[PDB]
């Protein structure tokens, strides 16, 4: 995240971030995700498209550094990776780019409760908030676009969501913006998502429920002007998420 | 009752 203020879990105790493992060692960042059910995570399938196999990843729950660990973290393993079979990428925007994850501990459960592993809200159908709805957005992704590293403390920050008629004007992004995606930015173009952070959450207050309204999806550089940070539209594929989970 | 019905989505506590 390009600003923001660093944060705990215990302010975002949905958001799940995904590891692979890569058995010379070492386990690196992939991307986050957030906890929909108990045994449910939901993050983007341009994560996991080049490396479809399952058991090379691990899931964590009530994590606030990236690297270290946190008193009260649970540890998952992937029962089932199921990507859109609709997933498309083009040059800039990923379409249909959601993923389930369905998790199971080494004792064989989801997760459980506490005061840094809570589920998030899904949306009613085809139901958002207005463009000018102030969301927030957490990760684990750069904090400038020229770094190679990823924070080792969880970072979140607020964006504005903006309307469609804005984000398609040919300066923006045009057409590569879909009916099936959203856009959210900073008035003042200061903090945006950015790498490391695909998958994770957009969360707006919606019908007075913190609701995960997007997924961090794709972006123009990060944090520039004119170039909104572009979110996988979840309620419009709530039946896609119900028949399979 | 059973650990999951604590869950309340989009509670932060
Ligand atoms: N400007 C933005 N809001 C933005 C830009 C880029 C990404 N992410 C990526 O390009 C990306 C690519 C591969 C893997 C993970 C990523 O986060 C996410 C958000």
């Amino acid at each position: 995240i390009i600003g923001g203020e660093f944060t705990t879990i215990e302010n975002q105790p949905w958001f799940a971030a995904i590891y692979r493992r890569h058995r010379g060692g070492s386990v690196t960042y992939v991307c986050g995700g957030s906890l929909m059910s108990p045994c449910w995570v939901i993050s983007a399938t341009h994560c996991f498209i080049d490396y479809p196999k399952k058991e090379d990843y691990i899931v964590y729950l009530g994590r606030s550094r990236l690297n270290s660990n946190t008193q009260g973290e649970m540890k998952f393993e992937v029962e089932n990776l199921i990507l859109h079979k609709d997933y498309s990428a083009d040059t800039l925007a990923h379409h249909n780019d959601i993923a389930l994850l369905k998790i199971r501990s080494k004792e064989g459960r989801c997760a459980q409760p506490s005061r840094t592993i809570q589920t998030i809200c899904l949306p009613s159908m085809y139901n958002d908030p207005q463009f000018g709805t102030s969301c927030e957005i957490t990760g684990f992704g750069k904090e400038a676009s020229t770094d190679y590293l990823y924070p080792e403390q969880l970072k979140m920050t607020v964006v504005k969501l903006i309307s469609h008629r804005e984000c398609q004007q040919p300066h923006y992004y045009g057409s590569e913006v879909t009916t099936k995606m959203l856009c959210a930015a900073d008035p003042q173009w200061k903090t945006d998502s950015c790498q490391g952070d695909s998958g994770g959450p957009l969360v707006c207050s919606l019908q007075g429920r913190m609701t995960l309204t997007g997924i961090v999806s794709w972006g123009r550089g990060c944090a520039l002007k004119d170039k909104p940070g572009v979110y996988t539209r979840v309620s419009h594929f709530l039946p896609w998420i119900r028949s399979h989970t | 009752p059973p650990e999951e019905l604590k869950f309340q989505c989009g509670q932060k506590t």
